[PDB]
């Protein structure tokens, strides 16, 4: 009945030290039915990173619909968008619904090409920015991310270290969560590499 | 309708796809194919509530052989079910909603890779190994995960769906009166006749 | 209401019965649940009358422009869509609507399409409709044959719908027979329920249960 | 779709021998709070018809003012405007039917119901209902609201069908009026004392009396009744 | 919440004869337990010989008449003064009724008159414009009262001929205008005794080849 | 919205937008439309002003509405689209609701409608465009050729021809075209629709294009080296 | 000239041209006699044939029950006139249980005309008009132009050679205006005007067209051998 | 009234002809040469800019050479404001095509999608048409690399090499010269800019008179690239090629 | 230029006037009233021996009492055809019956002056609608795009219409039989054609009470043809 709540899945951002993370699960589901197990949430522009949480159809309409933006944005801007303009780009498309919403939770992440820069950032459905210093979460075990995130996090974590705390923070989530889980996905972003990271976890 | 499934073996797709249709009280038909060719290798199935389902399909039909005509070329399956969730996903927010799940089962011919694509009505498109619909997964999923490899033959195909429709038929209290099967591979479509 | 038609070797029989109630009140006995929609095409009525009424009488005005357009006698495939569409533009608005589009061509041969105000349409060889209309399936599927003769399958329309008058509260008044051929269809009477139950169980034997 | 607020009770009527006598009580209730004392719901138009309304006093005054305008419009480009083609009863009255009935079918209706009472040009009386939903009626008596249960039946023993008519003289038909005015104040607990009064005779044409009161009231056996049953002091 | 819907009670008759029509109908209008008029009349001729009623609520029912009546005044405007004909009347008035499928007239309606070949014509009609020629038709309040009765007496239904213990039924011979104003009259003579809607007035309208006449005739005003 | 009458009639009873049209089609390329007994062939016109093209991507002039239908056309090129896009759409439209595909004389009335419309319709001008029709009824034998103009009529044709030049390649048709025996089989129709382009085309090279249409939704288009043989055979016969 | 391309164009001298041509128009059209008593109004239609198997074109055209007109000039825009006046006539019995005063009526033709003289794109009407009806102040007669000009009258005539049809009447004035309570006398009277306009061919009895209302006659139409009797 | 002043955009000359199409090619004429050349490993697109300033910002200027997508670009030759109208219009085409299919748009479709545009303002709308002329230069995974034209009427031709704008009648001829099918694009690179040295109107062709692109599969592995050259790297090509 | 609803000085509509000439250009139709039936007949004039003279369909079926002969730009028929095609089901749908001859007339003539800047100009084709209705019989109308309908006992439209008029004038009479006026239709129109009449570049129709609406055979009508020749030759 809640379309937040349908399909399940989790997303979770942290920033650490000339860099940022951003990770996901990988469940989709309807309701108690485990539908998919390759289900990604987390999609990138450039390097601009978003994650997508909430209603499945939603989220792939979303992503579509910021590809497609990003896209034209390019064209005309001639470079690429940053992550503190995709941020007010996301609000304003999430906003223009404000009657009629995208059940969705995204969590926006990268760094500054110009500035090098960490940046995170999260709105509700309906497009109110959360600009976070220290982490984003999202999903159908958010309170549980938010407990994970509290005690783990601190300041400042090299690229490797920051890769075991939003892992742990993620997988311990998802496993007191019935809708999230079956999978999960770690990015590590830097300024000109990436690296993606799938998690072994329980399938249950 | 009822039950759809689908599964994606070695070189083709299996939709099997129940013959009942019920109109409340009374079973009105039991020789009903829930299924309309696409394209010459495009498939899809189809399951949800009256009229909406066969308007629906139909429609899509209409589209994609407009699209054959006009470019003298056959789209993708992936091209296919991506126009296909547009329009669930446009169908959700409208005044009166299209109440319809969809498999579509492909034979990607540049790729030479069969393709199960699973969209339900609110546009939740999944690109799977075998799928299904409504509570068909339900009792028929745990073997599928027990039995199902990438690399099954069509025949193994039909056997993994001979067990999973008795299984059906053993613990399911509707009687959904069979399955029409057909396989789509790369010479195009074809029914099993002897199901 | 009791509405049945079936396909076999002689065309299409169509057989309605002619009971209208309003709760537990009978409105009527003479009402006619076969619309004429032309010399070749028949409709049955179930659900809402006027729903029925009105738009298989449009649906006979649509197939006489079809046939002065095209000069080609409408297949029962397209008179029966063109209903089917119509009614689906007013899914959700509340038209209650269940009835079988029957007629016999070249092309096609003797064709039945059920259609429904949910927007269903179901070609088939034996359709039941109204709220006797388990009592007719049942005299229906036990002596249903294809190589059945005309006379027979009549017969075979009547009794259903006798069935079903007999059991079914909201069924009753009378028989309304038609027999559906390639030229058109024609007409076969007529008849009181209450003459013919005595009538066919004194001949055939049935209904040992009343007495008569 | 709308909920009455400021209301008012009961308008009765009845034809006799010349003409029709139409009246209610000056009375703007707002619940059971009786807040308008000095409120008009007879309203002449012309010098031949009186347009009597109960129900929702706002739509009352919307009401008012199209059939002054109407008035204004009738005369437009009329130079029989005061003689051959001057507004008549029945004019005015299937003009409101017309309006109600396509109020209510809007869903929206104004909350009324309507008596025109008058005189037409050949010296027929015309006495005629509307009310929100746009139902039409005639009869020789016609009353709405709590006149329809109480004063009706007092009118209806002098005029009991259209042979009494010509049998009931304009003194008889006001004494009855008057009479049903005082039981409605004794018994409508929406009502008022103080009620106007209007006379359409084909000879001496409208007379339109106002601040007439219920007077002549039985008050006195009040002081006997002690209690509730038992009770004797 | 407001209800566009009220009942004003009333009940009408419409008998087809041979070579004549009578639809009949009580003058009294209501509301809930109080009488509107003890005179309001219901059946209305109409123009080229049809006479019609629509029973129920009387606002709509007042409505449907001056719409078809208009309707009669458009189709001599549209094809030459051409006489509209009871079926065609019939057809006509599907179409009104059903123009307001999905808010509907809430009336009975019923029209008498003469078909093409002079014999006696009555057509019924639902709210929402489903119709069908009849020779018997009751409608409104007391029709469950009238319509057995007339099944018993016009279509003598349950009689059979004595000494043949119901081999043989009893043969339906016409009835004469006289013989049918008699069933009308005791039908609503009985309504209005067991009917508390039914009374004060009856008011027939009769259709010939020569035209429409009227007989007005008392009822108990209890 | 813009509302001005462009076509409208003149003192003498003529709509000079809708012949002027025609004289669009009269300097577009030839298009020519011969059915058999079993079969209709459509030969075009390609002007060999234009070298350097991309045969494979270049529009063909000849265009398939349906499976079974195909429409090519002499005039205003970017017209022609406008045409075959509506063409195509209805063909789909009325499979939907009739449940069978159009025959070959719907499918050019409704074209010929389109084009009548725009004749006297507010703020549009004509088609530059006049096209044949060719194909099979389905579930029929019988071969199915029309012809459309700018003005919105259509008629039936044996054999017909439309563009520059379409007077000469028409004298051709007349005299060589018999009704009572059509070219019997594919070859005879195809010879037949070649000879008539060699009357005006110049060099019977990439210049000729040749589609056949059979019964049944058996459609193909013929290479250069086949009409080439068509070409050579030709004049051999002619050297005597 | 310069003037005569719209009738939103007026000349230096203060003329509307187009309205004037569609005034021409009437001219050409076939002659039609209105007259008027007391207690009855008559209208009286030279119909025109195209030839010798074809019809005669219909000239008279009923409103209500209590009013019609004669046209003269485009056939089309008199249907679409007397069309409105149908509606009019009918508003006023359905909302108001009103019949329509012939005064108002012209009021109405007058002002729907008024429309099409000072707008682009439409143009004026091609068709006069002669109103005849009883109402609540008696018997009356309208004239109807184009323009918008609509005129009461005791008795006018419209159309080609009306001026002699014209004339006749207004020396007839005092007699006709008396022909009370009797109406094939006003008929006659209203026959032997409109024979003032005829010339080489005479009135035969598919060739003449008569109307009437009263006091106690509806609108009614005479046609064929009905007016045979007036001949 | 107002038709009065009405040009009547849309309609035929006695001989067959829409006036405003006819003049709009005249108007194109005047512009700007834009060359488009396809080899078998790639396209190439090269243009002149029209007498320029010596204080005219060239690095950030684009007057010739857009880009549609990643996969097509456009060269123009006409009116660069109606032009970037119609630029636009194909950008929004090509992203309605990708989220719809999530597939890249094939390029005949955003070629003809275009051409019908320009199409409807021939026919109907009482507008002036478009005074552009594109070159289309693009790659899609069924015809692989493929070069159109289109112009004001709405028609377009398939190309292997074309011209457009000044001098195309000159232009058309050396390219019909010098071109052959299993030509390279470092080859065709040479061919464009030895073209436009000979039919420009100005002295001499230099760096700052030029746009150039190219479309390559000369990209790592699998993929289309596309490169609009910088001022330095079109002066550096000039050098290479032995026109400076 | 100048306005499409424009009055001459004359009093008359330039674009309708004008119309009227593409209608004499139009190829000969011909209709005649009897008491037995309406016939309508037309010259088809092909423009080549390769056009299949039978696709070309110049008398039309409006519904089963009434028929339809065209002459002038016969592609402006189309929608005419189907407006009366429309209005004749629609009325028999809100009235069960047929429609008068007269009233569908009325209404296809309803269309021609919808013309301004609705279409942009007249129609350039002149019907004639022929049949029967109860009230009035037999029936013969000639709709122009002027917006006027005259009906007749016989008429002629097109090319060779004041000829042919001319013909009919002596020829008609009230009690012509229906085969008698099939040879006059045949006689008449072989006068005014260009080419030689035949049963292939002329066709013949008629509506009659029993049967209705029907367009002839070209074997029906061949023989309707050598009847004519003997019969002129007999004297
Ligand atoms: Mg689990």
């Amino acid at each position: 009945s809640d379309p937040s709540s349908i399909n399940g899945g989790i997303v979770v951002a942290m920033t650490g030290k000339d860099c940022v993370a951003i990770a996901c699960d990988l469940r989709l589901g309807s309701q108690s039915l485990g539908v998919s197990n390759k289900f990604e949430k987390i999609f990138h522009y450039g390097h601009v990173f978003l994650g997508i949480t909430g209603l499945a159809t939603d989220v792939t309409t979303l992503n579509e619909m910021f590809r497609y933006k990003t896209n034209l944005y390019k064209l005309k801007e001639e470079r690429a968008i940053e992550p503190e303009t995709f941020t007010q780009l996301v609000s304003s498309s999430l906003y223009e619904r404000r009657f009629g919403p995208y059940f969705v939770g995204p969590v926006v992440a990268g760094i500054n090409s110009k500035s090098g820069k960490p940046f995170i950032a999260g709105f509700d459905l309906i497009g109110c920015i959360d600009e976070a210093k220290d982490f984003i979460v999202s999903g159908t075990a958010s309170d549980q991310l938010f407990g994970m995130c509290e005690s783990l996090y601190e300041p400042n974590l090299e690229p490797e270290d920051l890769f075991e705390t939003i892992s742990q923070a993620l997988l311990n989530a998802a496993d007191r969560d019935a809708l999230s889980g079956w999978g999960a996905v770690v990015y590590i972003i830097k300024k000109d590499e990436v690296v993606k990271r799938y998690l072994k976890m329980r399938q249950d | 309708m009822d039950i759809i499934l689908g599964i994606r073996v070695q070189d083709s797709v299996i939709l099997a796809s129940s013959k009942a249709v019920t109109r409340g009280i009374s079973v009105l038909k039991d020789s009903d194919d829930k299924t309309r060719q696409l394209s010459p290798h495009t498939l899809m199935s189809f399951a949800g509530e009256a009229g909406d389902t066969v308007q629906f399909a139909e429609y899509i039909q209409a589209n994609i052989q407009l699209y054959s005509i006009r470019e003298d070329y056959e789209l993708s399956p992936q091209a296919v079910s991506s126009f296909v969730r547009q329009e669930l996903a446009k169908s959700i927010r409208s005044r009166r909603p299209y109440q319809v799940n969809v498999l579509i089962g492909g034979y990607d011919k540049k790729k030479n890779k069969p393709e199960l694509y699973q969209i339900d009505y609110l546009g939740t498109k999944v690109e799977l190994p075998y799928g299904a619909h409504g509570y068909s997964g339900f009792y028929t999923f745990s073997l599928l995960d027990h039995h199902y490899r990438p690399d099954m033959t069509t025949e193994e195909g039909l056997d993994l769906l001979k067990l999973c429709v008795q299984e059906l038929e053993k613990r399911m209290p509707m009687d959904f009166k069979g399955v029409i099967v057909k396989i789509v591979d790369k010479d195009g479509i074809r029914q099993v006749d002897d199901f | 209401t009791t509405t049945l038609a079936f396909r076999f070797q002689g065309g299409i029989i169509v057989a309605v019965d002619s009971r209208a109630t309003a709760g537990n009140w009978v409105a009527s006995q003479t009402v006619k649940k076969v619309i004429e929609i032309n010399p070749f095409l028949l409709g049955t009525t179930a659900g809402g009358a006027a729903d029925c009424q009105f738009w298989e009488t449009w649906l006979g005005s649509q197939c006489r422009l079809h046939e002065l357009r095209e000069k080609e006698r409408i297949s029962v495939a397209a008179a029966s869509k063109i209903l089917s569409n119509l009614v689906y533009q007013y899914k959700g608005a509340g038209l209650s609507m269940g009835t079988m589009i029957c007629g016999y061509t070249r092309k096609e041969g003797p064709t039945i399409y059920y259609v429904d105000s949910d927007g269903t349409r179901l070609k088939g060889d034996i359709f039941c409709v109204g709220s006797g209309q388990t009592f007719a399936y049942g005299v229906l599927d036990s002596n249903y044959k294809w190589d059945l003769s005309v006379e027979d399958a009549l017969y075979l329309g009547k009794r259903s719908i006798l069935a079903a008058a007999h059991r079914d509260a909201y069924s009753g008044g009378s028989v309304n027979l038609y027999h559906v051929t390639e030229d058109g269809w024609i007409y076969h009477g007529n008849h009181d329920v209450g003459e013919l139950f005595w009538k066919v169980k004194e001949e055939e034997g049935s209904f040992n249960n009343v007495i008569g | 779709t709308q909920q009455p607020i400021v209301t008012g009770t009961s308008v009765i009527s009845m034809k006799y021998d010349n003409g029709v006598i139409i009246a209610a009580d000056n009375l703007g209730s707002y619940g059971s709070l009786l807040r308008f004392n000095g409120v008009e719901r007879l309203i002449p138009v012309g010098d031949n018809t009186v347009v009597g309304i109960s129900g929702d006093i706002s739509d009352m005054q919307h009401i008012e003012r199209l059939l002054k305008d109407l008035v204004t419009e009738n005369a437009y480009d009329n130079p029989l405007a005061d003689a051959e083609e001057a507004l008549e009863p029945s004019y005015i009255f299937e003009y409101l039917a017309t309006v109600m009935y396509q109020r209510r079918s809007k869903m929206n209706p104004l909350w009324n119901a309507i008596i025109v009472a008058g005189v037409q040009s050949n010296g027929d009386q015309f006495l005629r209902y509307v009310n929100l939903l746009g139902v039409t009626y005639s009869s020789p008596t016609l009353a709405t609201g709590f006149g329809a249960h109480m004063a009706n039946p007092l009118l209806r023993k002098v005029v009991d069908r259209e042979s009494d008519i010509p049998k009931t003289t304009v003194q008889v038909a006001e004494e009855a009026i008057v009479n049903a005015m005082r039981v409605l104040y004794y018994r409508d607990a929406r009502s008022s004392r103080n009620f106007s009064l209007a006379i359409i005779d084909k000879n001496t044409g409208l007379t339109f009396k106002k601040n007439l009161q219920v007077e002549n009231m039985k008050w006195d056996f009040a002081k006997d009744i002690k209690g509730y049953g038992t009770q004797k002091i | 919440q407001f209800n566009p819907y009220g009942d004003n009670g009333g009940t009408i008759l419409g008998i087809a004869g041979e070579d004549f029509a009578v639809l009949a109908g009580d003058t009294r209008n209501i509301t809930d337990y109080s009488i509107n008029s003890r005179y309001e009349p219901k059946v209305f001729d109409c123009g080229d010989n049809i006479v019609m009623s629509a029973n129920g609520f009387a606002a709509d029912g007042d409505a449907l008449v001056k719409r078809f009546k208009n309707s009669v005044k458009w189709y001599h405007f549209d094809h030459n003064d051409k006489k509209l004909s009871i079926n065609s009347a019939a057809r006509n008035i599907q179409h009104l009724l059903y123009g307001k499928r999905f808010f509907p007239y809430y009336v009975h309606t019923i029209i008498a008159g003469l078909d093409e070949d002079g014999k006696g014509a009555v057509y019924s009609f639902d709210p929402v414009g489903s119709y069908e020629r009849e020779q018997c038709r009751a409608g409104g309040a007391a029709a469950s009262l009238i319509m057995p009765f007339l099944d018993n007496q016009v279509n003598f239904k349950n009689q059979y001929e004595p000494g043949t213990n119901g081999k043989v039924k009893k043969p339906l011979k016409y009835l004469s205008v006289e013989e049918v104003i008699k069933l009308v009259r005791d039908s609503f003579t009985s309504a209005t005794e067991r009917h508390i809607q039914v009374g004060d007035g009856l008011e027939i309208l009769i259709v010939t080849k020569d035209g429409v006449r009227k007989e007005f005739y008392e009822l108990k005003r209890d | 919205g813009y509302d001005r009458a462009l076509s409208i009639f003149s003192p003498d009873g003529h709509i000079f937008q809708v012949e002027y049209a025609l004289e669009a089609v009269k300097r577009g390329t030839c298009a020519v439309g011969v059915k058999g007994k079993n079969c209709v062939v459509l030969g075009c016109e390609r002007r060999s002003t234009l070298k350097l093209q991309d045969t494979r991507i270049t529009p063909s002039k000849v265009s398939k509405i349906d499976s079974h239908v195909v429409l090519s056309f002499s005039g205003l090129n970017a017209d022609s689209r406008i045409l075959i896009e509506k063409a195509r759409v209805e063909a789909q439209s009325h499979r939907l609701t009739l449940e069978d595909p159009v025959t070959v004389e719907y499918l050019t009335r409704y074209v010929a409608g389109v084009q009548q419309r725009y004749t006297q319709s507010g703020g549009v001008r004509p088609f530059g465009v006049s096209t044949l029709i060719a194909g099979f009824d389905p579930r029929d034998d019988e071969p199915k050729l029309y012809q459309t103009e700018p003005s919105g009529i259509y008629s039936s044709w044996s054999a017909q021809t439309i563009g520059r030049n379409s007077k000469t390649v028409r004298e051709f048709l007349e005299k060589n075209y018999d009704r009572k025996e059509p070219p019997a089989t594919v070859e005879e129709c195809v010879k037949l629709t070649v000879r008539s382009l060699l009357e005006v085309v110049q060099t019977g090279a990439k210049n000729i294009e040749i589609t056949v249409v059979k019964p049944d939704s058996d459609i193909v288009a013929l290479s250069s080296e086949e009409i080439n043989q068509y070409v050579t055979q030709i004049e051999q016969e002619k050297q005597e | 000239n310069n003037y005569d391309g719209d009738t939103v164009t007026f000349s230096p001298t203060g003329r509307l041209f187009q309205v004037e041509y569609a005034l021409e128009a009437i001219k050409q059209g076939s002659v039609t006699v209105g007259l008027r008593s007391n207690t009855h109004a008559v209208l009286v239609a030279l119909k025109r044939n195209a030839d010798e198997l074809s019809s005669y074109q219909k000239k008279i055209i009923k409103c209500d029950e209590h009013m019609g007109l004669s046209l003269a000039g485009l056939a089309p825009d008199a249907r679409v006139l007397s069309n409105y006046l149908r509606q009019q006539c009918n508003y006023s019995s359905l909302v108001f249980n009103r019949k329509l005063a012939v005064e108002r009526a012209g009021h109405l033709l007058c002002d729907k005309a008024q429309k099409n003289t000072q707008s682009y794109g439409g143009r004026p009407y091609g068709v006069g008009l002669l109103i005849i009806g009883y109402d609540k102040s008696g018997a009356h007669l309208l004239e109807f132009q184009p323009s918008g000009n609509v005129t009461e009258l005791y008795g006018t005539a419209i159309g080609a050679r009306s001026q002699g049809a014209k004339t006749y009447l207004e020396r007839t004035l005092d007699t006709f205006i008396k022909i009370d309570g009797n109406p094939d006398e006003l008929i006659k009277a209203g026959v032997e005007a409109i024979s003032q306009s005829l010339r080489d061919e005479s009135l035969t009895v598919d060739n003449l067209s008569i109307a009437i209302v009263g006091k106690d006659t509806p609108f009614t139409i005479y046609d064929g051998e009905a007016v045979a009797k007036y001949i | 009234g107002s038709r009065r002043y009405d040009s009547r955009t849309t309609i035929f000359s006695p001989e067959g002809r829409l006036y405003q199409v006819e003049y709009a090619l005249e108007s194109i004429s005047h512009a700007g040469t834009a060359i488009g050349i396809m080899a078998s490993d790639g396209i190439v697109l090269a243009a002149e800019r029209k007498v320029t300033s010596t204080l005219l910002e060239q690095d950030t200027s684009t007057e010739k050479l857009y880009k549609l997508n990643d996969k097509i670009a456009v060269a123009v030759a006409g009116l660069t404001a109606d032009a970037e109208i119609l630029i636009n219009t194909a950008r929004i085409h090509a992203q309605n095509y990708l989220k719809t299919y999530n597939e890249d748009i094939p390029v005949e479709i955003l070629v003809r999608r275009l051409s019908d545009i320009k199409q409807g303002y021939t026919q109907h709308g009482g507008l002036r048409p478009f005074g552009v002329s594109f070159i289309y230069a693009g790659y899609d995974d069924r015809y692989g690399y493929q070069l159109y034209t289109s112009n004001p009427s709405g028609n377009y031709t398939g190309w292997k090499a074309i011209s457009v704008g000044a001098n195309t009648s000159a232009a058309q001829t050396l390219l019909q010269m010098d071109y052959k099918d299993d030509m390279k694009v470092d080859d065709a690179i040479e061919l464009a800019l030895k073209t436009l040295s000979k039919t420009t109107d100005s002295s001499a062709l230099t760096y700052d008179r030029l746009e150039f692109a190219t479309i390559r599969k000369g990209a790592n592995d699998g993929e289309v690239y596309q490169k609009i050259f910088k001022p330095q790297e079109i002066k550096d090509i000039l050098v290479k090629t032995g026109i400076t | 230029d100048r306005g499409v609803s424009t009055f001459s000085p004359e009093g008359r509509l330039f674009q309708v006037e004008y119309s009227l000439e593409a209608i004499k250009l139009g190829s000969t139709a011909i209709g005649i009233a009897t008491k037995e039936g309406v016939v309508l007949g037309v010259e088809k004039r092909a423009t080549s021996p390769l056009l299949e003279s039978d696709s070309i369909e110049k008398i039309v079926e409006i519904d089963r009492h009434i028929g339809c002969a065209m002459s002038g730009l016969t592609a402006d028929a189309r929608s005419m055809i189907e407006h009366a095609r429309t209005a004749a089901v629609t009325h028999n749908l809100y009235y069960d019956e047929d429609i008068n001859v007269e009233s569908l007339t009325q209404s296809v003539c309803d269309l021609a002056l919808r013309f301004g800047e609705l279409m942009s100009r007249p129609f350039g084709v002149a019907l004639l609608i022929a049949g029967h209705d109860a009230d009035d019989g037999y029936q013969l109308f000639h709709a122009e795009p002027s917006g006027t309908f005259y009906r007749y006992n016989a008429k002629a439209i097109g090319s060779g219409s004041e000829g042919a008029q001319a013909e009919l004038l002596n020829e008609w009479h009230s009690s012509l039989t229906l085969k008698e006026a099939e040879l006059l239709v045949l006689k008449i129109l072989k006068q005014v054609m260009e080419e030689k009449l035949d049963e292939n570049n002329a066709q013949l129709s008629c509506i009659t009470k029993q049967d209705g609406f029907k367009i002839y055979d070209n074997e029906k009508t061949a023989e309707l043809i050598k009847e004519l020749k003997e019969k002129e030759a007999a004297e």
